């Protein structure tokens, strides 16, 4: 299995450099068949190639034109990664940012398969803003959110910038009947998102129920513990 | 530049057939043309590469061609996994995608189930008052809530977000009420309110706690 870990998502303030890692594992950085690209996406731009680097006995890069003048794709045989950098971001830049690698069949038959393997993706959103973690409140279980013995609990991420926030329970161990519901967009410019497990009300007073909340872009975490009322 | 039709939808068994068509500078040039699918919030997967190669482990339900200065990807017997964004992209020394198409798989209607969360306690004594209504399970992805207080219609304050797609093609959506905590106390009722189609479904809270 060839894996592609990514860089973590943050916010680059304006006129700053972006700069991103992706790292391969189960496949050389310098592979005679392979090509190192790097992909953005937006909801109104689409999928954007941003360029490559390749190793055929000498190193090489391919850039798209509209970033030809701002952008530098780096390998790094020393730790197995390459990495990214654009320069003099604007709110133009703010993206999912996605490397790929490009792979060419060269046993019988050449094939070119494109973008076989993908990264995550990390989120870098441009923004004059800064950084601010989330407050974490709990929504409370209540006879008054029971029907017919199942319990409606939650976490209220409230106030956080920039995205992304991910939300997970009692450490990963809960998953089933859970809802993470989409950010909304307050008019102060914060986010707020609700995530919430739909649980037997007969396990109220017998399992604990934790929130986890991993706010990445300003090395916060969250744990709020549910109790019932 | 690389045209792709915005949206496509589909009934399940139904077949389905998204166009990709170019220049003779991108996907007339070769036949490197390759097709991703991708679900929300998730990587794109190649799905046909070589305008009709699969994968290893892509069905043979999805199929590709190319005519001229058209590529052209075809889905048979369509699944509920099948919705989610396709993209063709063709290489010619840079690599250039279509502008993407979201692909519905078309299911019967359904009623959203709501909850409503009162303020909690720890935000009150911050300062703050905020009410959670959460509307899930709902199909098509369309929703009106209106919030009341005592009974009486209130705008001021509301923030509802568009629907979006769950895991299981259905979609929910999410409203909030601010308020502080003195308004949260000078009321004794508050109501979420969804519509959908012809039902209404309304949920009530009260500040005694």
């Amino acid at each position: 299995e060839v894996q592609l870990q990514q860089s973590g998502p943050g916010l680059v303030k304006p006129s700053q450099t972006l700069s991103l890692t992706c790292a391969i594992s189960g496949d050389s950085v310098s592979s005679n068949s392979a090509a190192w690209n790097w992909i953005r996406q937006s909801p109104s731009r689409g999928l954007e190639w941003l360029g490559r680097t390749y190793y055929r006995s000498k190193w090489y890069n391919d850039y798209a034109v509209s970033v030809k003048s701002r952008i530098t794709i780096n390998p790094d045989t020393s730790k197995n990664q390459f990495s990214l950098q654009l320069n003099s971001v604007t709110p133009e830049d703010t993206a999912v940012y996605y490397c790929a690698r490009e792979e060419q069949q060269l046993v019988h038959d050449y094939y070119y398969y494109g973008m076989d393997v993908w990264g995550q993706g990390t989120m870098v959103t441009v923004s004059s803003a800064s950084t601010k973690g989330p407050s974490v409140f709990p929504l409370a279980p209540s006879s008054k959110s029971t029907s017919g013995g199942t319990a409606a609990l939650g976490c209220l991420v409230k106030d956080y910038f920039p995205e992304p926030v991910t939300v997970s329970w009692n450490s990963g161990a809960l998953t089933s009947g859970v809802h993470t519901f989409p950010a909304v967009l307050q008019s102060s410019g914060l986010y707020s998102l609700s995530s919430v497990v739909t649980v037997p009300s007969s396990s109220l007073g017998t399992q604990t129920y934790i929130c986890n909340v991993n706010h990445k872009p300003s090395n916060t975490k969250v744990d709020k513990r549910v109790e019932p009322k | 530049v690389v045209t792709q039709p915005a949206s496509v939808s589909g009934s399940p068994g139904q077949s389905i057939t998204i166009s990709c068509t170019g220049t003779s500078s991108d996907i007339g040039a070769y036949n490197y043309i390759s097709w991703y699918q991708q679900h929300p919030g998730k990587a794109p997967k190649l799905i046909i590469y070589e305008v009709s190669n699969r994968p290893s482990g892509i069905s043979y339900r999805f199929s590709g061609s190319k005519s001229g200065n058209t590529a052209s990807l075809t889905i048979s017997g369509l699944q509920a996994e099948d919705e989610a964004n396709y993209y063709c992209s063709s290489y010619a020394g840079s690599i250039s995608f279509g502008g993407g198409t979201k692909v519905t798989v078309l299911q019967p209607k359904a009623n959203p189930t709501v909850t409503l969360f009162p303020p909690s306690s720890e935000e009150l004594q911050a300062n703050k008052a905020t009410l959670v209504c959460l509307i899930s399970d709902f199909y098509p992805g369309a929703v009106t809530v209106a919030w009341k207080a005592d009974g009486s219609p209130v705008k001021a304050g509301v923030e509802t977000t568009k629907p979006s797609k769950q895991s299981n093609n259905k979609y929910a959506a999410s409203s909030y009420l601010s308020l502080t905590p003195e308004q949260w106390k000078s009321h004794r009722s508050y109501s979420c309110q969804v519509t959908h189609e012809g039902s209404t479904v309304e949920k009530t809270v009260a500040p005694t706690e």
